[PDB]
């Protein structure tokens, strides 16, 4: 498997 | 091995008695000592215990505050002071004993003393 | 008819291990081996091995986050298991407690077997300071177990699985010599001889037993004895590369029998430790904790008759010491070894560790 | 909270050379720590089982407790007239310690 | 255009923090505030507040458990923020992306807010030696956002999440004065004097460029000049209660320049700092990380002209040092100080701590 | 709530 | 700013073939320098890259091993070397640049060497 | 694995004027680690957009990026006869750096 790492998301106006 | 104890009577309302348990033939630092109550025409209730190894104990919240357990090491007797009896506090008080390492049931009990309230 | 079996689980859930005790007993001669069973489910690690660790360390600080000298830590037995896939039949075939526990899971079920070795410790820890922000030095044993493609590969937090043993020994059956002790301290010319006489009742007590101390005192000299004042004191000897010595004093008493010159003196005292009146003094050391339950003072540690090397971890011992207090100057003193246990149950030289070392002396010191 | 232990059944009548079974329920899952009192009309109680399956030293062997995940059941072999008193469930896992309520073996 | 955000969730599943940058950049004035939004579910929590910290800590050691003399950990700079229950309305309304973060996210969404301080250090990690079985000292930020009943209350590693964040300086728009010295060693009765004299191209220097010194050589003397040798020094300061100076050479160039006695010698040398022939140096100091990924050499710490205190954690320097061999001694150098930046983007006396000052003393020198 | 700790289990003969 | 290479010809299938890649306007340590081969009549596809400032080099499993890339600090130069040029390995070879500080796409050119087995 | 980077459409014709837009489908969720290149018949490729939305210094405003999740799209306002040409889409998140099948904008 893989670790609970960071991650990213979207942000608009 | 005894627990023979004395103190128990008659006490006006929101007075205090003062009960003594007398132990022979072991130990207070390797035996914690506690006390127990049985209501008149009800089960078994615990309300102190006291463990002079460590140095802790340990009140029932019905009798928190009220209750003060002691034990005299040098004499190897322990000492239960009961401040303002209310109604509800008569019943027969038994002292017993249980192993401090470890702890393995009240093993050994005294006799029983009568509390009454008016 | 029925037994406990002790379990805890990965966080993830998939990974288990089961063992049938967490106390360990030493028997001097032999020590209890470690059987257990890993539960796991090959399609989860699809493709990687099954290890389990058995591991002791030289321990300090706190668990989680000292801002401090965080521990020093200094394996001294490592062991290493693979689960999954089997290993060769040795060390035997499964035993009574591994059958009955896989025929209890299934084919899910894999044995894995470590024989503690003779010579290591027993689980103690120090008592840490009222100062200190973090508990203090101990030895303790833990076992992990994992699932990674090779033993260097590094840890994983979310499939590991971490759990704690301890090590212990009980009281032997047979008693020891009576410890008794003598002392003379004579005066400048005088044939007549300052002599005290201290002696025990037994050789193995029982943790809250009293202490009888029987003191005899023979000043057929000139001067006069003052008091009597009788100590028992606790040796904590840590050894890692040298050797450090310190002494923890646990129950004293006191009494002002004063002794005229010329006479005999004989009394029986009594002495008892107890962690009642001992919760502040630092380097105290105790018995081994699970997860943070109380425990008393630490038993002493034994070695057997053919104590040839022996020399890791924390080394517990006691001592009684009776010392007369006489008018300028003149004390004399005795001490008598004693042994202190439960009954049995009837149902390199790395810079950083010279550091470390020099650390520790200053701090208990 | 404090635990509760229920034990059932409260009264019970039975004969000499029957089976009794007195089964005592615990509120919250506790281990084995389970200790079984028996107290005669006027007397002190007395220790009869530790750790719910140990039996005290000096107790008769037709004595024996037992354990059912949260179930703790107190059984009798063989009655004899000497067996006719109240019993107790008492629990020691945690403070405070709790007694059941109690239950009677008669005639 | 579309804005990206940085998040990360608790192990359980429900605490997550929302972060607008990851990389602070620091002005020299006033640093980027730490802005974020914590999402949690109230019902998960039930009397728990939700409190979040920003720390900043002088560290040493791997992050797991280290068989060695493990992190001496001293938090610089600690900030406790409560983000649910909400906390008074200062510092200010919420900014613009928190407002925008509470949009995207709906009710659920609480902002929390750090201002970090201007003396606070970057973020540098020194180099681990190829002896050591783990990574070396540094300082480096991070941020953690936990649920509890209060502050001083254990953490819990299932509900508590933890991230790491960066201070970094970028290259001051103004250019610097030239950085030139001089440096004469006359002989024992004649008016004749050695003379060197060296001076860079610039003052700020971006990574990877080249450096040129124009070592420029008037020996009206008797005596003659073998070689020339040019070197790169980096001065990593280590400052926690005493100033410990540090110095590696990263970059050399020597070539066989002889000089005849009374006479000149001019010559512009190019020499360029990088980390290929530099990973077996222990002590080198480089930026700090994210994860484990690469990073150049360590930038220059510059301070602004109101340097009131400013020490703290690990500050460090560059120097280009040129010097002359002559035969049978007459060694002569000078030094000239320069500065290492990346271009702007256009889009307490506790022993423990003199402890391991002591050992940092011993072991990096 | 309470955390990750150790548990137990039965076994028979 | 000229990325001028040279080398490229016709080579005998299993032969070898010395690509070489000189650079102007910029420096080698502020920079990697990656090589990508237009294969005839189909996309672009990458093959190696050079980084001088770290010391790393990568090279596609197709030609790892084969390839072998190195770069001259003093000329500021690369050089390709390809060994045992299979008949696939036809295309036409792109010397490109990238910053170092930090990656932001192949903003440079070279101009292309034809390649023949 | 190697990240594979679908592009399309293949082949399309457009007129002076009108709007092209060219898909970019990645196999792996990659960051927005995208830049778009152009390559006319015989000459070298072109950098015209890098992180997927950042226009490279001197190319026309016409041209302008996008991301969404992990589509990527090359935008051009209004088409002008200078850009007609093949163009690429290449990731470098993660090495090996891969580039899409191409697309040709015609007449």
């Amino acid at each position: 498997s893989l670790s609970s790492c960071s991650e990213s998301s979207i942000l608009t106006a | 091995v005894q627990l023979v104890e004395s103190g128990g009577g008659l006490v006006q309302p929101g007075g205090s008695l003062r009960l003594s348990c007398a132990a022979s033939g072991f130990n207070v630092y390797s035996s914690s000592i506690h006390w127990v109550r049985q209501a008149p025409g009800k089960g078994l209730e615990w309300v102190a215990s006291i463990s002079s190894y460590y140095g802790y104990t340990y009140y029932a919240d019905s009798v928190k505050g009220r209750f003060t357990i002691s034990a005299d090491t040098s004499k190897n007797t322990a000492y239960l002071q009961m401040n303002s009896l209310r109604a509800e506090d008569t019943a027969v008080y038994y002292c017993a004993r249980s192993r401090q390492f470890w702890y393995s049931g009240l093993d050994y009990w005294g006799q029983g003393t009568l509390v009454t309230v008016s | 008819p029925g037994t406990r079996v002790f379990k805890k689980s990965s966080p993830n859930g998939k990974l288990t291990v089961y063992l049938g005790k967490r106390d360990f007993v030493d028997h001097l001669d032999k020590v209890d081996p470690v059987d257990g069973v890993v539960l796991v489910d090959p399609d989860y690690l699809k493709d990687r091995k099954v290890f389990v660790t058995l591991t002791v360390a030289f321990r300090y600080g706190r668990e989680d986050c000292d801002v401090l000298g965080l521990s020093f830590r200094k394996d001294l037995f490592i062991a290493n298991y693979q689960a999954f896939p089997p290993t060769p039949n040795p060390p035997r075939p499964p035993t009574r407690l591994q059958e009955r526990l896989l025929r209890k899971l299934g084919q899910h079920a894999h044995p894995f077997f470590f024989t503690i070795p003779q010579n290591l410790p027993s689980s103690v820890t120090l008592q840490p300071g009222p100062e200190d922000t973090g508990k203090a030095l101990g030895v303790d044993f833990e076992i992990r177990a994992f699932v990674a493609k090779s033993l260097e590969e590094k840890s994983h937090k979310r499939n590991s699985v971490r759990l704690v043993i301890r090590k212990v020994q009980f009281a032997p059956e047979k008693p020891g010599p009576q410890p008794s002790a003598e002392t003379t301290r004579h005066f400048l010319m005088s044939d007549r001889s300052l002599h005290l006489e201290a002696s025990l009742d037994k050789e193995l007590y029982y943790h809250g037993e009293p202490l009888n101390v029987n003191v005899h005192v023979t000043n057929n000299s000139t001067k006069t004895v003052k008091k009597i004042k009788v100590s028992v004191r606790q040796y904590a000897d840590i050894v890692l590369f040298s050797t450090a010595q310190y002494k923890v004093p646990v129950a004293q008493v006191e009494q002002d029998d004063q002794v005229s010159p010329s006479s005999t003196f004989s009394k029986v005292y009594t002495i008892t430790p107890f962690l009642a009146n001992n919760r502040e003094k630092r380097g105290l050391a105790l018995d081994g904790k699970l997860k943070h339950e109380d425990t008393n003072l630490a038993s002493s540690t034994i070695v057997k008759e053919g104590a040839n090397k022996e020399v890791l971890g924390i080394l517990v011992s006691y001592r009684v010491k009776v010392k007369l207090v006489v008018s300028r100057g003149g004390d004399v003193s005795v001490e008598l070894p004693f042994v202190l246990m439960h009954p049995k149950p009837h149902d390199y030289a790395t810079d950083d560790d010279i550091v470390f070392e020099d650390f520790a002396r200053l701090r208990l010191k | 909270s404090d635990i509760q232990m229920t034990q059932s059944p409260s009264s019970l009548s039975a004969s000499v050379g029957d089976r009794v079974t007195i089964t005592c329920r615990a509120s919250q899952s506790v281990s084995s720590a389970v200790a079984w009192y028996q107290q005669k009309p006027g007397k002190a109680p007395k220790l009869l089982i530790y750790s719910a399956s140990s039996l005290y030293s000096g107790v008769p062997s037709r004595f024996s407790g037992s354990r059912s995940g949260t179930d703790f059941t107190l059984t009798i072999s063989s009655l004899q007239p000497e067996d006719f008193a109240t019993y107790y469930c008492q629990q020691y896992k945690y403070v405070p310690v709790t007694f059941g309520q109690g239950t009677k073996v008669e005639i």
